RNA sequence: GCCCUCGGCCGAUCGAAAGGGAGUCGGGUUCAGAUCCCCGAAUCCGGAGUGGCGGAGAUGGGCGCCGCGAGGCGUCCAGUG
RNA sequence: GGGGCUCUCGCUUCUGGCGCCAAGCGCCCGGCCGCGCGCCGGCCGGGCGCGACCCGCUCCGGGGACAGUGCCAGGUGGGG
């Protein structure tokens, strides 16, 4: 005595759907990041306008896989290096590498820290 | 466009929900804006009414 | 008493191009699924459609109290499940064991279901009773079930629900059953069952046989043909004086 | 999580580096890049759960009292500028 | 008085407004205070029905055993 259809249109009613609960995983193991820290930042670059990078802009310059993003290559400088970075500019050469402009943050010296690299 | 008629835009009530139906009616002759038009069994004879 | 006269009645008005139309059902003017009109249209094609008597000799089944009589001694009878049949069979091997490997209980009469199963019975003359479901998703499978029925003499009768002798033989859906033995205390019962049987089903085949169904108009029709008749009729009453 | 109620862009998706489309400008700087780098001034969008600070809402009247008065206390009634 | 009986088995036309997510009534079900006598006093909530008549077998209307489709037969057929 409560059963109204109020609408002239029939939808189809809502069903309940489950949530896969598989009974093997299809992948034994998740294969790990291979784009990790040391394959972000590959070498970093010696030119004569890197070198004016480093002593003016405080900034370093590095070679960097072409897949990784500003965030992953602020992340790689600041944990493999150890320093505190400003921004991260980013462009890809014609020759398809891409090169990232990392601005060390003030308190961070692109000098010195270009010379325990090993790149002054 | 590709029309000699002038086409009228008539706006009704929709009577089972809070709404307004506009409608693109071919003008009669004579109709206006701000004009009421009847459409119906009942309506009178009147130009516009259908 | 302590009504407030600030609550007041606001009777709205449902007329025409006045207030908003309520909502009311309309379950009569609902656009259906494409199965669900499917499967009224069928209902109604054999409202129309003219049966023939094979087909239409399935729309007479038994009446509320006779099928609850039947089913009611259907159910002494019924098969035994898994479970029962494995126990029967763990005390045969537990008492054979023992020293047993006989005493087969003379294999209590049972209810013999299938349509395979039945006709050979039939043909046979080994059943006494049988009840076929009015609803066999092919009719196929029981239109010459009745006329063999009462070519053999066996009594047979229509019950409703395929689904009903299913739960029976502790299945979905059973065609149909047959009893072909009754224990000795049931016979009686099984008696008055057969009787009633035979008097509606088995002794009034030629009517079954030459009834025709369906070929009924719908009410719509039927209405315009009522009020033509009953417009000719009043014609005729002026007619006369 | 489920139930009631509400829910037609009524059709996926693609389709413009000249259409629509929030919000960055000035100065300096290279051998070659800059409205993108540096300096300096802005600005848009998004987020802020435990709420960042203010301001607004919102802080007034009536009656009984104390108090010379000013000003305080109690009760009642308002208050989405 | 008033039934078989005919239209009605209706609620919208002088205005470039507004109009939905129910009022009202009836029947109940929780919790609170309490006359502590129950239909029993009042206060916070929740639900159902009538409001919005009943029944039914094609959504409504227009065609309809024609059109149409499949196959064959005859005609026409420089459109090819
Ligand atoms: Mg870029
Ligand atoms: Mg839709
Ligand atoms: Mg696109
Ligand atoms: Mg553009
Ligand atoms: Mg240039
Ligand atoms: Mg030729």
């Amino acid at each position: 005595k409560k059963k109204i259809r109020t609408s002239p249109t029939f939808r189809r009613p809502k069903t309940l759907r489950l949530r896969r609960q598989p009974k093997y995983p299809r992948k034994s193991a998740p294969r790990r990041n291979k784009l990790d820290h040391y394959a972000i930042i590959k070498f970093p670059l010696t030119t004569e306008s890197a070198m004016k990078k480093i002593e003016d802009n405080n900034t370093l310059v590095f070679i960097v896989d072409v897949k990784a993003n500003k965030h992953q290559i602020k992340q790689a400088v600041k944990k493999l290096y150890d320093i505190d970075v400003a921004k991260v500019n980013t462009l890809i050469r014609p020759d398809g590498e891409k090169k990232a402009y990392v601005r060390l943050a003030p308190d961070y010296d692109a000098l010195d820290v270009a010379n325990k690299i090993g790149i002054i | 466009p590709g029309r000699g008629a002038p086409l009228a835009k008539v706006v009704f009530r929709d009577p089972y929900r809070f709404k307004k139906r506009t409608e693109l009616f071919i003008a009669a002759e004579g109709i206006h804006t701000g004009q009421f038009v009847y459409c119906g069994k009942k309506a009178q004879l009147n130009i516009g009414n259908v | 008493k302590v009504v407030n006269p600030l609550f007041e009645k606001r009777p709205k008005n449902f007329g025409i191009g006045q207030d908003i139309q309520p909502k009311r059902d309309l379950t009569r003017f609902v656009k259906w699924p494409r199965y669900i009109r499917l499967q009224r249209q069928r209902a109604i094609l054999y409202k129309r459609l003219k049966v023939p008597p094979a087909i239409n000799q399935f729309t007479q089944a038994l009446d509320r109290q006779t099928a609850t009589q039947l089913l009611k001694l259907a159910h002494k009878y019924r098969p035994e499940t898994k479970q029962e049949k494995k126990q029967r069979l763990l005390a045969r091997a537990e008492k054979k064991a023992a020293g047993k490997g006989d005493v087969p209980t003379k294999r209590p009469p049972v209810l013999r279901a299938g349509v395979n199963t039945v006709t050979t019975l039939v043909e046979n003359k080994k059943a006494q009773l049988v009840v076929i479901a009015h609803d066999v998703d092919p009719i196929e499978l029981v239109v010459f079930l009745p006329a063999l029925c009462r070519k053999m003499g066996v009594p047979y009768c229509i019950i409703k629900g395929k689904a009903r002798l299913g739960r029976l033989v502790h299945r979905k859906t059973c065609t149909t059953v047959a009893f072909t033995q009754v224990n000795s205390e049931d016979k009686g019962a099984l008696a008055k069952l057969v009787e009633a049987i035979r008097t509606n089903y088995n002794d009034r085949y030629d009517e079954i046989r030459r009834h025709w169904g369906g070929n009924v108009l719908g009410p719509k029709s039927v209405a315009r043909i009522a009020k033509l008749e009953k417009a000719k009729a009043k014609e005729l009453a002026t007619k006369l004086g």
